[PDB]
């Protein structure tokens, strides 16, 4: 019988099955209250985030959620599937517990396992140390990785992802005489955005670049015919994550939370993290992304050290892809908690069994 | 007396010299184990390899790293090292004896159709077949091209797809069927991306100011090169 995997995120829920090379599912992480999930809650209520920054916080929607993505999406009985389910580094014990009660006593799924998103990414690249740099839309983390286990101690959050890229380009847009008010209209900046932004290699060049001829320009043709072109734009959006004070957030932008990481693991192990940062997440898909953050580590680190940036073209379902390649290893499902040893042990088996 | 393991989709397969290393596979190289078949003493640093192919996809790749961390789990005192095609260290290159050749083992995932939507660069080659029976429209075939002027021939006609924007460049010398299918498939690309894509027809020799430039940076750039 096949496993399923979810992969929940602060905007996105990522779902299907062990074995297949993507999820069938992805829809917004999104409640309206009785229940509206995903697509028909943000065209229909009071919406609420049930994951705020990679944490469930809501645990009524959260259900509701996954009661969506096994009926609804997957049209599965989740009583005959095993789930592998992810969490976000730094998940509360608490939060993990409830995780595996609810899997177990409301959906009753026969088997069940809780892994770390980051971890899940660095399997998929092919290593069991590294550092992840995952961004996804409501959150960005640094996790370094020693033989498949994170290390708390070093992991870093910036509470900055994607959808404050998103408000940042409506801002300025807005500003430049556009408004986006519709539900289109707030989904086409979010569309403008993965098409045209990118990142800078140097932000003070391409701001001179963009100041003194027009070869920096793109257009964006609207649905009605109506045309947009942006120029420095396309790059300030994403430059807030390397400069947090774009937006107002006096915090270490992306390159530095990194170094920082690096620096908080034991010094035996930090030439092995340099040369391998692995990207994850949609938020690391911006065109140049690499190259900055490769010319950023260059300068902030020894200069004898070789560094290196991993930015597989698949990243931002690295997560999930690793999920479904794991779920389907016979050597990692004899891992997973069954329903016999809930039983015998209740919600507290997550933290033997799953780290 | 290193063991030598080929990922061959969800399982690992022994091989014995000569090893020929597929660039789009997957190796695990156990040197962990002592001549009988024992676990090495820590003293002698038992480590185990990952070897990336540059070609190879995650499933490959996820299922070697696996396949490791089950051989550490095992014995805690392994050390694992990823190495990668090319730029493999001194020390696995010292342990193996290998080439590397091209080739591809394809992976366990079955595939789904779900468009990644992400921005990525092609440029196609539009051309019928055959110009003897009387008619440039009936065997168009479609090729993907490097993206360079190199590709460029006066004789078809090319589409350029820079994901927002979308070039129709007319070779000269090239037939009126090349130029509908050529205009059709940049219709088609424009109307997957919800219209937002620029489009253009361009005739040879006539370019705008801007061509030559965008398909440089759109070789130099492309995400994903394939
Ligand atoms: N090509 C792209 N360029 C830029 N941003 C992108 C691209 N594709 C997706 N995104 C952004 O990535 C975000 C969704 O990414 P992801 O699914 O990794 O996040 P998530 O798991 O829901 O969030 P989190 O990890 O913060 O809880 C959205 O903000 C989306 O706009
Ligand atoms: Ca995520
Ligand atoms: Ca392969
Ligand atoms: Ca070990
Ligand atoms: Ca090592
Ligand atoms: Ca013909
Ligand atoms: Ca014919
Ligand atoms: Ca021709
Ligand atoms: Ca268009
Ligand atoms: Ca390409």
């Amino acid at each position: 019988t096949t496993a399923l995997v979810c992969d929940n995120g602060s905007g996105l829920v990522k779902a299907g099955f062990a074995g297949d090379d993507a999820p069938r599912a992805v829809f917004p992480s999104i409640v309206g209250r009785d229940s509206y999930v995903g697509d028909e809650a943000q065209s229909k209520l009071t919406l609420k985030y049930p994951i705020e920054h990679g944490i469930i916080t809501n645990w009524d929607d959260m259900e509701k959620i996954w009661h969506h993505t096994f009926y609804n999406e997957l049209r599965v009985a989740p009583e005959e599937h095993p789930t592998l389910l992810t969490e976000a580094p730094l998940n509360p014990k608490a939060n993990r517990e409830k995780m595996t009660q609810i899997m177990f006593e409301t959906f009753n799924v026969p088997a069940m396992y809780v892994a770390i998103q980051a971890v899940l990414s660095l399997y998929a690249s092919g290593r069991t140390t590294g550092i992840v740099l995952d961004s996804g839309d409501g959150v960005t983390h640094n996790v370094p990785i020693y033989e498949g286990y994170a290390l708390p101690h070093a992991i870093m959050r910036l509470d900055l992802a994607g959808r404050d890229l998103t408000d940042y380009l409506m801002k300025i847009l807005t500003e430049r005489g556009y408004s986006f008010v519709t539900t289109a209209e707030r989904e086409i900046v979010r569309d403008i955005k993965e098409k045209l932004c990118y990142v800078a290699l140097d932000f003070e060049n391409e701001m001179a670049t963009a100041a003194s001829s027009s070869s920096l320009e793109k257009s964006y043709e609207l649905p009605d015919g109506q045309v947009i072109t942006i120029g420095n734009e396309r790059f300030r959006c994403p430059e807030t994550l390397f400069q947090p004070s774009f937006i107002g957030m006096e915090s270490a932008g992306i390159h530095e939370t990194t170094y920082n990481s690096i620096m908080k693991c034991d010094i035996d192990i930090r030439k092995d993290l340099y040369a391998n940062n692995v990207m994850s997440g949609g938020t690391t898909m911006y065109p140049g992304i690499a190259d900055r953050m490769q010319k950023e580590i260059t300068a902030l680190a020894p200069s004898t050290m070789k560094i290196k940036i991993i930015a597989p073209p698949e990243r931002k379902y690295s997560v999930w892809i690793g999920g479904s390649i794991l779920a389907s290893l016979s050597t990692f499902q004899q891992m997973w908690i069954t329903k016999q040893e809930y039983d015998e042990a209740g919600p507290s088996i997550v933290h033997r069994k799953c780290f | 007396m290193v063991k030598v393991l080929h990922v061959q989709g969800k399982k690992l397969k022994e091989v014995q010299s000569p090893y020929n290393f597929l660039n789009g596979d997957v190796y695990v190289i156990d040197d962990s184990k002592k001549p009988d078949g024992s676990d090495k003493d820590p003293v002698d640093s038992p480590k185990v390899y990952i070897w990336l192919g540059s070609k190879a996809y995650a499933d490959d790749r996820g299922v070697g790293a696996w396949a490791a961390k089950m051989l550490d789990k095992e014995n805690q005192a392994i050390d694992i090292d990823t190495e990668v095609e090319g730029k493999e260290s001194a020390e696995f290159k010292t342990i193996v004896d290998f080439s590397v050749v091209e080739g591809d083992t394809p992976g366990f995932l079955k595939h789904v159709e779900v468009n990644f939507q992400d921005v990525d660069y092609e440029m196609y080659r539009v051309y019928d077949t055959d110009l003897s029976d009387g008619s440039s429209s009936d065997d168009i075939e479609i090729d993907p091209v490097p993206l360079s002027k190199n590709s460029l021939k006066s004789e078809d006609v090319f589409v350029i797809d820079g994901w927002n924007d979308i070039y129709v460049w007319i070779g000269s010398k090239s037939q009126v069927g090349e130029k509908a299918a050529g205009n059709r498939l940049a219709r088609k690309l424009d109307t997957e991306r919800k219209r937002t894509p620029m489009v253009y027809t361009v005739n040879e020799g006539l370019e705008p100011n801007g061509f030559f430039e965008f398909l440089e940076k759109l070789e130099q750039e492309d995400p994903k090169k394939q």
